[PDB]
């Protein structure tokens, strides 16, 4: 497998010798996947996980990485007859992905902790013979190029992985576990899903790889927790710097979740000359209105967590409204329990947590609140009519009466004053999508809300208590 | 634990 070419930059000695290899490699007609998660996971397995007698880097030897990379090669080879797989015209069959799924998940360890940190490269599939949930979906890839399969490429939502291939690249098929205590689906197309408007599956809105795209995957997939308290600054800087190189590229312009991801790592630690992470959050909202009609959500939830810690209420508000306008037109189903948790997280614990210091704030005489200003309330108003409308068709509910006194709570932040200066029109102003929301109008400009009235109109609850 | 790769948030 291993080329000439490919060995030249061994031994890698630092952070940077990496970066150059990435850069040989992603100049290559296809960057090796094999070479480089392996690298990948040699190099965060001594920074993170073992970091015993670490004085600056630990240097890869040629002959350690390619003893892991003939380790794989070998393993793939013996148990993947292509023989019986015959290819047309350069497009595999179901058949073989599906054989090569099983390779993969037929060699994992029996039972392990599948939630773990550092399992997700193939340096644990060799060393450990564990991987997690998309780490599966990503060894089938780089097996399935080991193999030659050109035409197998990783399918990324923002929740899950799977592969296309096939004759124009159109077929899809599982290849790994979603959730915990879901049943398998390996091998079969995502159509249902596509069909149902999950948000698992994007409404068919999900990224399609190539092959720099597979490796901007694995540099996302970097993890540098050493610990809960602790993070490796190398495999920061690493993974920053790699992050840059493909964005230099071009490789991350139709993947937003890595975009928000370099945001990230640029305010913790800007790189000089480079955008500022607004920017860059920014440049991933338009990647998905851009390649993905605006139905990807993460791009507003990177925003709008952005403002938060930065304590800008207004447009964190306005960045969770619009997180809330993609998801309305989305059903809420089975395996969408991830995006249910963080919108719950959001309207019952940080925006609460927002206005309360806001509440304060405006008691010792801030000028400028966002209490005091009517756009911003109108903003809380459309992030609960995308979460109502989002409830709408679907086929398991979203609000409860746990949802109903934040609601409450929440808006009675702002005084009346403010309230009634929002003009809710029909199809500061505002118009709403859901049904809820309508009924509710009526409700949000006294003085003092009436507590039980909200909660009556958020829930499906229609009668009060008897005695 | 484990985040699904690029997730926002902590």
């Amino acid at each position: 497998g291993l080329k000439a070419a490919q060995k030249t930059l061994f031994p890698l000695r630092s952070i940077d010798d990496v970066v150059r290899l990435f850069a040989a490699e992603l100049g290559r007609e296809e960057p090796d996947l094999v070479l480089l998660s392996l690298v990948l996971g040699f190099v965060e397995h001594f920074l993170a996980v073992n970091r015993v007698g670490l004085t600056y880097f630990p240097v890869a030897d040629l002959s350690i990485i390619a003893a892991l990379y003939a380790r794989f090669t070998a393993q793939i080879r013996g148990a993947v007859d292509l023989s019986l797989y015959p290819r047309e015209g350069g497009v595999s069959s179901r058949e073989l992905v599906k054989k090569v799924s099983d390779v993969i998940w037929n060699s994992l360890s029996r039972s392990y902790f599948k939630d773990r940190a550092h399992i997700q490269s193939l340096f644990s599939f060799i060393t450990g013979t564990k991987l997690d949930s998309s780490g599966v979906a990503f060894a089938v890839v780089g097996a399935c190029q080991a193999l030659g399969l050109r035409d197998v490429h990783l399918a990324l939502s923002e929740d899950h992985a799977w592969v296309v291939f096939g004759p124009n690249g159109e077929q899809t098929a599982e290849v790994t576990w979603h959730g915990k205590g879901n049943e398998d689906r390996r091998g079969q197309t995502v159509n249902a899903g596509v069909a149902e408007r999950s948000w698992l599956y994007l409404k068919g809105s999900y990224m399609r790889c190539d092959r720099k795209m597979e490796v901007a995957f694995m540099v996302c997939a970097i993890n540098p927790s050493i610990d809960l308290h602790t993070d490796s600054l190398e495999l920061l800087q690493l993974q920053q710097k790699l992050l840059w190189l493909l964005y230099d590229l071009g490789h991350l312009e139709r993947y937003p979740m890595a975009l928000g991801n370099l945001a990230d790592l640029e305010e913790l630690e800007p790189t000089p000359g480079r955008p500022d992470p607004l920017t860059l959050y920014h440049k991933g909202i338009a990647s998905a209105k851009t390649y993905y009609r605006d139905e990807h959500i993460y791009p507003y939830m990177y925003l709008a967590d952005y403002h938060c810690r930065n304590r800008n209420v207004r447009e964190a508000l306005q960045a969770w409204a619009d997180t809330a306008t993609v998801i309305q037109d989305y059903n809420y189903c089975r395996e969408d329990e991830e995006i249910y948790k963080e919108f719950f997280e959001v309207a019952n614990d940080v925006i609460p947590n927002l206005l309360k210091e806001a509440a304060s704030l405006l008691e010792a005489g801030s000028q400028g609140s966002a209490l005091q200003d009517p756009e911003c309330f109108a903003h809380l108003l459309r992030f609960y009519d995308g979460i109502c409308k989002w409830e709408e068709g679907s086929p398991t509910p979203v609000l409860h009466v746990g949802w109903a006194t934040f609601l409450v709570q929440s808006l009675g932040r702002f005084e009346g004053q403010v309230r009634q200066k929002v003009r809710i029109v029909s199809v500061p102003v505002l118009t709403f999508q859901s049904e809820k929301m309508k009924g509710m109008k009526e409700l949000l400009v006294a003085t003092k809300i009436n507590s039980s009235a909200i909660k009556l109109q958020l829930t499906a609850q229609s009668q009060v208590q008897m005695k | 634990r484990w985040r699904f790769p690029a997730r926002p948030g902590t």
